[PDB]
């Protein structure tokens, strides 16, 4: 009966994990966001050229 | 068999708590009260005198 | 359990476990033994020959 | 021989001793202390109130 109700300690420390795999896709979302910037401040630029 | 189950077996299998359930369920079918709540509290309190 | 009340132990043979019916069983059968502590105990000395007198069973309960 | 036994079958195979007992030593070997019986002690008298 303890072992039917409770945890396999792989999925556990999987989960424990994934945090951080959530604050690297964040960084690179920030990044993007970052170059979509730049790339509009270098059309401005090209148009007053 | 996660080591936590593991650790559960070496603690169930272990002298000290299994010998006490042994025990106290051989008293317990001896005198076979019609309230064993209260009747372990009393067995137990005896024993942990000594 | 089924062997303890034949009396028998765990390395019985097919012999053995004739014996201790053959005894059991003409001791406390109804016609014979005309009352007292005799109710369950043909019971399950029925029982108990009848698991242990044929191999498939006797193994299955022998594993479990 | 089966008087002496089933005596003793009855009462324990009768919910309200197995149902008791199941459940404490499930809270034990979740617990882990290092000495069982105050434990006990302590899990009937917390219990004794339901």
């Amino acid at each position: 009966r303890l072992v039917s109700s409770g945890d396999p300690v792989m999925r556990e420390v999987e989960t424990a994990f994934m945090p951080w795999l959530k604050e690297q896709a964040i960084g690179y979302l920030a990044r993007g966001v970052v170059a979509r910037r730049v790339v509009d401040k270098l059309v401005e630029d090209a148009a007053a050229a | 068999q996660t080591p936590l189950y593991e650790k559960m077996r070496d603690y169930a299998h272990s002298n000290k708590v299994q010998e006490l359930l042994q025990k106290m369920t051989a008293d317990l079918f001896i005198e076979r009260p019609a309230d064993p709540v209260t009747w372990m509290i009393k067995w137990l309190s005896e024993e942990q005198k000594r | 359990d089924y062997y303890e009340v034949m009396g028998l132990t765990r390395s019985a043979n097919d012999i053995d476990i004739r014996r201790a019916y053959r005894r059991l069983a003409l001791k406390y059968h109804p016609d014979i033994n005309k009352d007292g502590a005799a109710g369950d105990e043909f019971l399950r000395i029925c029982e108990a020959y009848e698991v242990l007198c044929d191999p498939k069973t006797k193994g299955f309960y022998d594993l479990y």
